[PDB]
């Protein structure tokens, strides 16, 4: 019960880098750049309410 | 957003930031900054949910 | 800027004088017995003008 800090500071204290931090809360989305254009790993379920 | 407001960037800066938040006074070191955080949630003589 | 804007805009007037709030929104080494009386003195009593004497101090 002290002063506030961003709750990722303890994660780094557990030897977690920022990228690992991002890959522990969120679902990644991979994009590909082929044939001089931009593609996307589309997931139909994710497009709910957009 | 939490990572966006995080001053620390690695393990040293984190444990040191915790060391400066808990015991605001003496210059944060390596052993002290680490042993403190370990003796908070990772030590039987200092932490126990029973 | 930071302290001034955060203190004023938040406290309007925090109703029941939420002490355990902005004290965490302050820099330097915390858990002191010095910075305590300097917030309990401004909030009430001489309201409005006291909040303009604080930042200048």
């Amino acid at each position: 019960r002290r002063r506030k800090l961003p709750a990722t500071i303890i994660l780094r204290a557990l030897n977690y880098t920022t990228e690992q931090i991002l890959d522990l809360f969120f679902e990644k989305v991979i994009f590909e750049i082929r044939d001089n254009k931009l593609q996307m790993e589309l997931v139909p379920e994710r497009l709910r309410g957009e | 957003e939490t990572l966006r407001v995080d001053p620390t960037n690695d393990r040293l800066s984190a444990l040191v930031e915790i060391y400066r938040m808990m015991r605001p006074g003496e210059p944060p070191t390596r052993e002290a900054a680490e042993s403190l955080f370990e003796n908070l949630f990772f030590s039987e003589d200092r932490y126990d949910l029973s | 800027q930071s302290q001034l804007k955060l203190l004023v805009t938040r406290g309007k007037e925090q109703g029941y004088l939420t002490y355990a709030e902005v004290n965490d929104h302050l820099p330097e080494d915390i858990v002191d017995s010095d910075q305590i009386e300097d917030i309990i003195q401004m909030i009430n009593d001489m309201g409005i003008q006291v909040m303009e004497e604080a930042p200048d101090a």
